[PDB]
C-alpha cells in the first residue's frame, strides 16, 4: 500500500479520560469512555492484498 | 416556707395563660461490616409535650 492520509485514515475524535469518581455506601465507581471509528478508504485500488501466501 | 423551700423563677409573662414543655427520645444500633457493604441500620427520633395552667 502507499501511506497516505488523502487515501486511508483513522478517526479519534474524543480520546481517552477517565470520569469523577461516583460514590456509594462504602466504594466508589470510576467510568472511563472514548471515542473511535475505525479505518476508512477514501481511495481504493491504492492497495494490493496478496492472499493465500 | 413555700417559697423559701421550692426554688422560684420568673420565665413566664404576666399575659401568657399556658405553658408548655418538650422531650426528645431516639432508637438505634450498629453492626459489623465488610468494605463492600450496600446495607447499614438506621436510627430515629421521638418527641412528647405536656401542658399547665
Amino acid at each position: 500500500y502507499e501511506k497516505n492520509p488523502m487515501n486511508m485514515s483513522i478517526e479519534i475524535p474524543e480520546a481517552f479520560n477517565m470520569l469523577p469518581a461516583q460514590p456509594k455506601d462504602l466504594h466508589f465507581k470510576v467510568p472511563c469512555t472514548s471515542k473511535c471509528t475505525g479505518l476508512t478508504i477514501y481511495r481504493p485500488m491504492t492497495i494490493v492484498l496478496i492472499t493465500g501466501v | 416556707s413555700a417559697l423559701r423551700v421550692f426554688p422560684v423563677t420568673t420565665e413566664l409573662s404576666p399575659t401568657d395563660k399556658t405553658f408548655e414543655y418538650m422531650t426528645f427520645d431516639k432508637v438505634g444500633t450498629a453492626q459489623i461490616i465488610a468494605d463492600y457493604t450496600d446495607d447499614l441500620p438506621l436510627v430515629d427520633a421521638l418527641g412528647t409535650s405536656e401542658f399547665g395552667k
